[PDB]
């Protein structure tokens, strides 16, 4: 991070330097291959770079690729002023949400975590105020 | 009181909706290069590592933030080439290529506001946000053009085409107003939009403090990093506050006294500055928890809650974007000048009481019409319009008048 | 919170026994006080965190009362409130520590577009639909639900005259076939 390309290698050593080396607003990334297109997002890098396996493609050779940001499908509807699109069918569909509604009660007593069976300890934190109380 | 005419109106609201990250090194900041600082604070716990786990989750959550509020649609839409929604103009929203950067003359207006170092010392380091403003541009558009063309179905499934003026025929048939009002006062209608839509830009550009929430987080965050920045400047009641010196002019059996005093001292400021970091983080995430809200509701699709989506009755809102925050422009339907009628609960006919089916009887003086609730349109008594229900004995105020009836030609 | 007791604090031990052994009573204070500031100060920063994560899930129990006493019990018409899509009705389920709720909603399916206009001109008078719209075939004209495709030929019923065929805009020529056409027999 915030680490210009040229100082790496002045900190098991293939990733100090050499093979792919690419620069980025975030930093410096090495061990991936810098692709011309775009997909959809994965393990996020920052400034909108998200990098993923994605290498099923002159043997598959399997490695990390970085590519930018793809923001959903092209899409474009024909809008004239005098066009209607009816729905004909329909679909019933279910979905489902996942809500927390509370944790595990717990309580911890303030003499007993600070101080043992040692009585001193009890009597020299009585010097303090109600700190065991609040 | 029926008003005769009415009066399209546009707000405006302002919501954060992120805050800058940040990090922050426990070991540089207190120690140096100072080894026997670092084994010094060696002697205390995992003080250095619940801090940055805090921060990482702060970041994590701001990152969060944002998707909420940006990324309702994931099919980006295109406006059409030719510009023709019966009369609106729709020039100020809609992103404008012309410029090299690809946002609209309001979003222009409001990056060049927000203006007002830091690059790097003692640990402190400020993440880049995982969308960049080239993308939330994108996705603003995209909603935008979402409305337009398709009005509030493409936030419930596929895209279906509308015309904007039976849009907004519909949108009228919402609130109590039947649908000829909007196909009659078409040119009004627009011209009225169109004057609204264009004062926005003079009531920005003239008023310093319509921005004010979105400075107030960055000054506050500003002022913690001054404030945790100079703490550094500080004895904390020893002797120096430069370690060199100390590491200097005394022995390493004596030493250890200020070191630890001054280890004492920044990890409890620091302990303030975290603490305070995730009070404001959960205002923040509560504002774009709201601001999403805002954004589902007003947008894909018309509100009935009241004084919600802006002041007066809801027709139509639109989403800009702005640095860590969004802008909405709200488009409502208010009442205007006002006439002064009276009244009767019921028509009593022979024998039969008549109620009205919808809307209400209004006297001119002389004769009798029913109405709508919301604009005045007099209109001949029939039985289509009423319903009859029971004798003219149990209600109260009921008067004397005809009812016109419509088969009379079948006495030809 | 429990792997903090093993730290020395800056004293010469992590254990009170030890202290208590190896020192005097005039001297031993000084450790225990050390430890008894550090613990305490651990204390308090386990307090304090657990407040804050006490109150955002205090906000979200809300959230999903507010969403069971809506989603639940009668239809809501919020958009993208109780599920993607028109809501049409909600189950709610247990689960340890939380809620699962399943929205039982309806979407829309194939299309086909159509042709449309504003009114229909008869003779003189203005017809305006009063729940639907018109859409055309290519040749002739009906008027429709929104949500729905059913054709219904236009009538007296299904339409109101309000006007003249002189101010609105992109108006058409057709046919308002009457309901008491049988009466003349
Ligand atoms: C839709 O709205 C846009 C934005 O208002 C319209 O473009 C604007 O049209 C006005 C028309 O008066 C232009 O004003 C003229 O500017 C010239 C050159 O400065 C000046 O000599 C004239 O006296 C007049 O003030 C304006 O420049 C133009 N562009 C803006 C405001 O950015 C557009 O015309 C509207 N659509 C239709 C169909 O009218
Ligand atoms: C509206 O019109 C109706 C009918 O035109 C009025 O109803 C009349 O009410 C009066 C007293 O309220 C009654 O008239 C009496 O009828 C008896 C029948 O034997 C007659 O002997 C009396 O001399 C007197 O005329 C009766 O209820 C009714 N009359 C008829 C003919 O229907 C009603 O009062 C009118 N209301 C208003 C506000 O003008
Ligand atoms: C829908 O039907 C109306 C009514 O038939 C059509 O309006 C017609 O518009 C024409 C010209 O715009 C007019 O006809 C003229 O009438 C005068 C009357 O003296 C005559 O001298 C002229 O030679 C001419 O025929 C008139 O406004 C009207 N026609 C009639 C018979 O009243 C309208 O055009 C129809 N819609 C479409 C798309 O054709
Ligand atoms: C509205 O208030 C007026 C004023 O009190 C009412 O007029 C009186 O109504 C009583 C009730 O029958 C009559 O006995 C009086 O003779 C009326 N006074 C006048 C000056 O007309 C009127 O009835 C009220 N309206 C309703 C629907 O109750
Ligand atoms: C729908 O859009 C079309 C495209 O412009 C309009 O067609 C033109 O309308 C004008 C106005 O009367 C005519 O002068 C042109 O001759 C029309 N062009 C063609 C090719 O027919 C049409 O009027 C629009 N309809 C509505 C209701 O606005
Ligand atoms: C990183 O180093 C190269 C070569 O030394 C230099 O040209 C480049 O500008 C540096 N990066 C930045 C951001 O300055
Ligand atoms: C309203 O009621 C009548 C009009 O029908 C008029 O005589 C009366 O003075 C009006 N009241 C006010 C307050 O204008
Ligand atoms: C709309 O339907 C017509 C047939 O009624 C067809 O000719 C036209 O291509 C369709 N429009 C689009 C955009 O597919």
């Amino acid at each position: 991070q915030d680490v210009n390309c040229t100082e790496v290698p002045v900190a098991w050593r293939v990733y100090s330097t050499g093979s792919n080396v690419f620069q980025t607003r975030a930093g410096c990334l090495i061990g991936a291959e810098h692709v011309n297109n775009s997909y959809e997002c994965d393990i996020p890098i920052g400034a909108g770079i998200c990098a993923s396996y994605q290498t099923q493609t002159s043997v598959a050779s399997q490695s990390i690729i970085a590519y930018t940001m793809s923001l959903g499908a092209e899409n474009s509807v024909a809008y004239s002023n005098n066009s209607i699109a009816i729905p004909t069918n329909f679909t019933i569909s279910v979905t489902t949400e996942i809500l927390p509604v509370s944790m595990t009660k717990t309580s911890v007593d303030c003499t007993m975590y600070i101080c043992g069976d040692s009585t001193e300890c009890s009597n020299l934190l009585l010097q303090y105020g109600s700190f065991c109380t609040q | 009181a029926i008003p005769t005419n009415f009066t399209i109106s546009v707000t405006t609201e302002i919501l954060p909706v992120s805050m800058t990250k940040t990090s922050v090194d426990c070991t540089m900041y207190i120690c140096g290069d100072s080894t026997e600082c670092s084994n010094l604070l060696l002697q205390y716990g995992s003080f250095c590592t619940q801090l940055n786990r805090a921060l990482t989750g702060i970041a994590v959550e701001q990152d969060k933030n944002t998707q909420e509020v940006f990324a309702q649609v994931k099919q980006i839409y295109k406006t059409p080439p030719i510009k023709d929604f019966g009369g609106f103009n729709f020039s100020q929203i809609l992103p404008d290529p012309s410029k090299p950067s690809k946002r609209s003359p309001i979003e222009d207006l409001l990056f060049n506001k927000v203006t007002l170092c830091a690059q790097k010392f003692n640990g402190l380091t400020v993440l880049p946000p995982l969308l960049t403003d080239e993308m939330i541009a994108q996705y603003t558009s995209a909603l935008l053009a979402g409305t337009i063309t398709s009005g509030w179905t493409f936030g419930a499934g596929p895209a279906l085409q509308i015309p904007f003026p039976m849009q907004m025929a519909y949108r009228f048939n919402g609130i109590g107003v039947t649908q000829n009002v909007l196909y009659e006062n078409q040119k009004l209608i627009a011209n009225q939009f169109n004057s609204a839509i264009g004062k926005i830009q003079d009531s920005l550009s003239s008023t310093p403090s319509a921005l004010g929430k979105l400075q107030d987080v960055v000054n506050q965050n500003a002022q913690a990093l001054n404030t945790l920045v100079k703490q550094l400047s500080s004895n904390f009641g020893a002797i120096s506050s430069v370690l060199n010196d100390i590491l200097s002019r005394l022995d390493p059996p004596e030493a250890e006294v200020q070191i630890d005093r001054l280890i004492t001292g920044r990890l409890q400021s620091l302990q303030t500055y975290v603490t305070q970091q995730l009070i404001r983080a959960a205002e923040i995430r509560a504002s774009a928890n709201l601001a999403a809200t805002k954004m589902s509701e007003c947008v894909l699709g018309q509100s009935k809650r009241v004084d919600f989506c802006g002041k007066g009755y809801h027709l139509m809102s639109f989403p800009q974007s702005a640095p860590h925050g969004v802008v909405f422009l709200h488009v409502t339907y208010v009442p205007a000048q006002e006439k002064n009628f009276t009244t009767a609960p019921a028509i009593c006919h022979d024998g039969k009481a008549h109620f009205p089916r919808e809307g209400v009887f209004v006297s001119n003086g002389t004769h009798w019409f029913v109405t709508q609730r919301n604009f005045y349109e007099p209109q001949i008594i029939t039985t289509d319009n009423t319903f009859v229900s029971g004798n003219c004995d149990v209600v109260i105020g009921i008067v004397n008048n005809t009812v016109y009836d419509p088969l009379q030609p079948e006495l030809d």
